[PDB]
């Protein structure tokens, strides 16, 4: 069906959809709802994108690691290279750390993109908003500094989400159930460390300076 | 809420709708927060904690008012043009008669519109019109008159 | 700072301004009896970069920014400043706040 | 479309359709089954100051407004606008001559 | 006016406001500008508000709209600033409450 | 062809779940079969659910009082605070916390079961697995996402409430005062039926797993990958579907 | 989209908040959008188009509108077409024919204008209005009825 | 609306349930609740008033000056009720001045 790119697509498409809707919808009751394209962007890059990306992240490639690690390990694999003079936590672990450390930027650009995508699609076509209001107010409270620091923010948890998912798929135990519940457990621990992550670097980004100006 | 507080009782005329744990202030400055709103017979009373070391003459002025025009609302305690020696201590009211409220925003503009719908206001334009048919380029020939 | 109030929507994290541009924050209001009559008092965190750039005798006003927005302390320069700088010890007052809509 | 419909006050209905038929524009809305007469009068209205719009009906008459019927473009009303407020006294204001104002009072 | 606020030209976008610093006389500003939009060298410097709300930003209004251009790393010492609300408001209050209403 | 083959297992997961309701509705609950159930996945996953709801709320609070600070309306920050918690953060963390550990469990559990015969065992005692096992699993799994939901709400909004006055100095009365200001009843209501339609999804998905797994040796893994997964986009879909008939009713309109 | 609606230019001598893809309105109902906004000298030129179906008269006013206090600005053909000549395609409207909205640095400035000249002075402590009030109230005090009796007795015997 | 608040002088005592149209349209009766242990009297008057600037409401009463008690069940008429600003109408108002 595409991989982890299409589960990531999918789920940051609802995200940003979920964004547009719920924001036009109270920004109409209320009535000033030329903001959504401003209030949309914020969303997603202070606390929603990042935060779903990791989760998708997690699921898609982290269970896939724990599952493909436990595997080797009830078969013998693992055992098979330290026979054959082989370092398995370099070959194996190592080997996810890096090819998770060159993907994570790219599967988190199109995250971006497609939250961004989605967001503007349903405001200014199914809520049938003016495209230029919407650009506007998104490419003048948008700033690229928060984009930077919210792909260093997706490539940390990125790194601890494999190196957490490879531990428990690497020490697995109790045959072919074992691996499921190693899976079960390694989710959740995801889950915590990625909040945790992006909660603790938006405290210290935005502490002192919000880096944002509307008023005088 | 800290200890040393003290609690004072502000008979107010009415409320404007205020919650309780809104903002006391005294000189617009945010010390203390009222407790209870309890009606006792049909006069509304407000229970209100002052943080400790601060003075309040016995006949200071209590008046609720609007913090923003998209916001809150608070209790100013502020002292009168001739304070009084004697202070409010714990345990004291302050009656209706030093109590007031601002108006509203939506009371002053209910007032300006009674005048504009009641006031007969299309009426002025058209005087205005027949006085510049007056005056419309005699202005030296009424003087001479005069 | 002192003033005779300090203003309404004036909270800690209000923007203090010079020319117009923030230079800090507002830190913390109090309220202090002077001549047996409470003042406020205003603690401003200042960036020292600009502390070399306010004259001594730069006015002080509590100004609003929006009808619906918050409060700002605004700092401008004098018809005849001072050679003398801000600093920690220079005692300062507020020239004026704006009315409230009450 | 979906703006409030109200009658004394209280929502009766809501706004379903606004369509341009030569120099009107049709406006189709519901009284939730309730009957207003032919003589009834309605009135675009701003509710709120950021803008919220609503309509207003006032019954009159003893005719019944059978289903699908229009009231006549004289009986309604549109609003004045705060836009349009602000627009007149600014421009007016602009055009006075202050000192000249100053000196007849 | 902050950083990052919007350069215009008669309300259209031309740049982006780069930094904004105090100075002895005042405040100096430094935008970005693209190079296809060339401003004349009479405009002035007009802070404005887009709404009530904010959305501060800067326009360079030119009556001529012609003749000689700025060259990059210039300055335009003409300026203008937005008449502000506190003494607006200080200024109703205070002309409404001397009206003797008794006497009304 | 190519749409024929994920439409059998669709179409296997549905004639699971009619079953599983004619069961529900028909035959006799299994009490302590659902008891053990629901005791299970609230072990699995309470603990987790409150470490993910507790920072990401004080993450949402933090970012919408900032913003609003700047914006200069932060009294208003409590509306905010109520209306994503109680109608998206509350159902959202409900369903990363369901589907991350009670639908893994359950389909490890049943992989469990499959792979050592016990279905077999039970299937050629003339026994149903449909009705003795998936039907409390799933009634269990709807009961603990109600519960869960109704919890992530109230510690979200108090942990907000916390954050925001003792560290981010805001006023405690413009918070509790303003929660109420966009949410009522449709909001609840609705987030109610999220959580319910989220728990009962995740079972459902759970159970049709685990007892179709493949065995082998990465089999109980793959299948619990893959229920996580379809977890994950099938709630995602429901709350966006849910998302958009709840904005239709409105508390402010 | 071409071949199904007219675009017509129009200059403005400002053209704030206004962006292309904005919405223009007939009657408050929209008819079209705005496709570009470029500068021309010291007037901004706004090509926009309106659907072919409704039609314009040749003599319209295209005036800025903003809605509400945050919204997104429109364009209005602010005569409804009741016959006669019509809005041809390729058509300009110059800044006789064009209207922009008041703008709010215009309120504040004519605001602090009017209560500065016309607001009280140190050398007229009550400002121009309560001067005149208080004149009017002390010279015309008690005079009420005699005034009165003297418009009726000018009035019958004239 | 139905469930706003009912406040005697600002003080909360109970809620709105049904607002109905009687006389052909012409009124609006409202059914309100008053807390028990608060009784109304003979002059005692109801007003609406905002809640905000966004459009929400609440019904005000005011005691009066009688001392009669009006009992359980009555109706305020219409003598003695006032709505709330109708902005339009302010709005509508300044069009001749300006």
């Amino acid at each position: 069906i595409g991989g982890t790119v299409a589960i990531i697509g999918f789920v940051t498409l609802s995200a940003g959809s979920l964004i547009a809707i719920q924001g036009f919808a109270s920004l109409g009751n209320i009535g000033v709802e030329a903001f959504t394209g401003f209030f949309a962007a914020l969303a997603n890059i202070r606390v929603v994108a990042p935060v779903v990306t990791g989760q998708a992240l997690a699921a898609t490639v982290g269970a896939g690691a724990t599952a493909e690690l436990g595997a080797m390990r009830i078969s013998e694999e693992v055992d098979a290279l330290e026979v054959m003079g082989i370092k398995s936590i370099s070959y194996l672990v190592s080997t996810r750390i890096m090819a998770g450390a060159i993907v994570i930027i790219p599967l988190y650009a199109m995250a971006i993109l497609l939250s961004f995508m989605s967001a503007q699609l349903v405001t200014t076509i199914f809520y049938s908003q003016s495209v230029g209001t919407y650009e506007h107010y998104f490419h003048t409270f948008l700033r690229v500094d928060d984009v930077m620091w919210s792909f260093l923010e997706v490539i940390i948890m990125s790194v601890i989400v494999m190196l957490n998912h490879c531990y428990f798929g690497y020490f697995a135990s109790g045959g072919a159930v074992g691996v499921g519940e190693a899976v079960g457990r390694s989710m959740r621990t995801s889950l915590i460390a990625i909040v945790l992550v992006v909660l603790l670097a938006s405290l210290a980004l935005y502490g002192t300076d919000p880096n944002f100006n509307l008023t005088v | 809420t800290e200890s040393g507080s003290m609690t004072l009782y502000v008979q107010m005329p009415e409320t404007l709708a205020l919650n309780a744990n809104s903002r006391v202030r005294v000189r617009d400055v945010f010390v203390g927060r009222v407790r209870k709103i309890e009606l006792i017979n049909w006069v509304p009373t407000l229970t209100v904690d002052v943080e400790p070391g601060i003075k309040l003459p016995k006949n200071t002025l209590a008046k609720i008012g609007q913090t923003s025009l998209l916001g809150s609302q608070h209790v100013e305690l502020n002292p009168p043009e001739d304070p009084s020696s004697e202070l409010l201590r714990d345990g004291d009211t302050i009656p209706l008669a030093q109590s007031s409220a601002y108006p509203t925003i939506e009371r002053t503009l209910a007032g300006i519109s009674g005048i504009l719908t009641g006031g007969g206001i299309p009426n002025i334009e058209v005087i205005q019109t027949e006085v510049f048919n007056i005056l419309n380029g005699r202005a030296d020939q009424i003087r001479e008159f005069l | 700072v002192l003033s005779g109030r300090a203003g309404l929507s004036m909270d800690p994290g209000s923007k203090v301004t010079f020319n117009g541009v923030p230079i800090g924050r507002l830190a913390s209001i109090d309220v202090v009896e002077v001549d047996d009559n409470p003042e406020a008092r205003l603690t401003l965190d200042v960036d020292p970069k600009y502390l070399d750039l306010i004259p001594e005798n730069a006015n002080v006003e509590l100004r609003a920014t929006t009808v619906f927005g918050n409060k700002y302390i605004s700092f401008l320069s004098p018809k005849n400043p001072s050679a003398e700088r801000l600093s920690a010890s220079t005692p300062i007052r507020a020239q004026g706040v704006t009315t409230e809509f009450n | 479309i979906g703006d409030k419909v109200r009658i004394a006050g209280m929502d009766v209905g809501n706004v379903k359709s606004m369509e341009i038929d030569g120099d009107k524009v049709v406006i189709g809305y519901t009284l939730g089954g309730r009957t207003i007469g032919t003589e009834s009068r309605a009135a675009i209205r701003t509710d709120t100051i950021l803008g919220r719009k609503n309509i207003e009906i006032e019954p009159r008459g003893s005719e019944t407004l059978k289903p699908r019927g229009v009231l006549p473009v004289g009986q309604t009303s549109a609003p004045y606008q705060i836009y349009d407020a602000f627009l007149d006294v600014t421009r007016n204001a602009a055009g006075w001559d202050t000192q000249a104002v100053r000196q007849s009072l | 006016l902050y950083a990052t606020a919007n350069v215009t030209y008669r309300g259209t976008t031309i740049g982006k406001v780069t930094s904004v610093e105090p100075s002895e006389s005042g405040a100096r500003v430094e935008m970005n500008i693209y190079d296809r939009y060339k401003i004349p060298a009479d405009a002035t410097a007009n802070v404005h508000s887009v709404s009530a709300v904010g959305e501060q930003f800067i326009d360079l209004t030119s009556d001529s709209g012609g003749g000689a251009y700025f060259q990059p790393g210039d300055t335009i010492t003409k300026a203008t600033v937005p008449a502000e609300v506190g003494p607006a408001l200080d200024a109703a209050e205070k002309g409404l409450a001397v009206l003797p209403k008794e006497k009304i | 062809g190519q749409l024929e083959k994920p439409l059998a297992t669709v179409g296997g997961f549905f004639k699971m779940s009619v079953m599983t309701g004619k069961a529900l509705f028909t035959r006799p609950f299994q009490w302590k079969e659902f008891v053990l159930q629901s005791w299970f996945l609230i072990r699995v996953a309470f603990l987790p659910t409150l470490a993910v709801s507790i920072p990401l709320t004080v993450l949402i609070i933090f970012t919408l009082n900032i913003l609003l600070a700047e914006f200069g309306a932060a009294d208003v920050s409590g509306a905010g605070a109520a209306l994503g918690a109680v109608t998206q953060l509350g159902p959202l963390v409900t369903v990363l916390v369901v589907a991350g550990a009670g639908s893994t469990a359950i389909c490890a559990d049943l992989g469990a079961r499959t792979v050592r015969e016990e279905i077999d065992a039970l299937e050629v005692l003339g026994i149903d697995p449909i009705e003795r096992l998936v039907v409390p699993r799933v009634v269990a799994s709807t009961f603990v996402a109600f519960m869960l939901n109704g919890a992530v709400i109230t510690i979200g909004l108090v942990g907000g409430f916390f954050f925001g006055v003792y560290i981010q100095n805001v006023s405690a009365g413009a918070y509790v005062s303003t929660l109420t200001l966009l949410t009522g009843f449709p909001e609840v209501l609705i987030s109610v039926v999220k959580a319910t339609l989220f728990g009962m999804i995740a079972g459902l998905v759970g159970c049709y797993r685990g007892l179709t797994v493949a065995g082998g040796s990465k089999g109980v893994g793959t299948a619990v990958n893959e229920t996580l997964v379809l977890c994950v986009v099938a709630l995602f879909a429901v709350n966006v579907v849910l998302t958009t008939i709840g904005v239709r009713f409105g508390t402010g309109r | 989209r071409k071949l199904t609606n007219t675009t017509v230019t129009a200059y403005f001598p400002e053209v704030l908040a206004l962006y292309p893809g904005d919405k223009v309105l007939i009657m408050g109902v929209r008819v079209g959008s705005i496709d570009s906004i470029e500068t021309a000298g010291d007037k901004m030129k706004v090509v926009f188009h309106f659907n072919n179906k409704y039609k314009v008269p040749e003599n319209a006013t295209a005036s800025i509108l903003n809605p509400s206090l945050v919204a997104s600005r429109v364009i209005q053909l602010s005569p409804p077409y009741t016959g006669g000549p019509t809005l041809r395609d390729g058509a300009v409207l110059d800044v006789d024919r064009t209207q922009v909205p008041i703008e709010y640095d215009e309120v504040r400035n004519q605001v602090t204008r009017l209560l500065a000249d016309l607001g009280p002075t140190p050398e007229q402590p009550k400002g121009p209005f309560g001067d005149i009030i208080e004149s009017f109230a002390d010279g015309f005090a008690g005079k009420g009825e005699q005034l009165n009796r003297t418009l009726r007795g000018l009035s019958d015997a004239l | 609306r139905d469930g706003q608040f009912v406040r005697a002088a600002g003080v909360e005592v109970g809620k709105v349930k049904s607002v109905d149209l009687i006389n052909g349209g012409e009124q609006a009766e409202v059914k309100f609740t008053v807390e028990r242990s608060l009784p109304l009297f003979q002059e005692t008057t109801a007003a609406i008033r905002y809640q905000d600037l966004i459009g929400n409401r609440y019904l005000e009463l005011k005691r009066g000056d009688s001392d009669q008690i009006l009992p359980p069940g009555s109706t305020i008429p219409v003598e003695r009720t006032e709505p709330a600003l109708d902005l339009d109408a302010l709005v509508g108002g300044f069009r001749p001045l300006f």
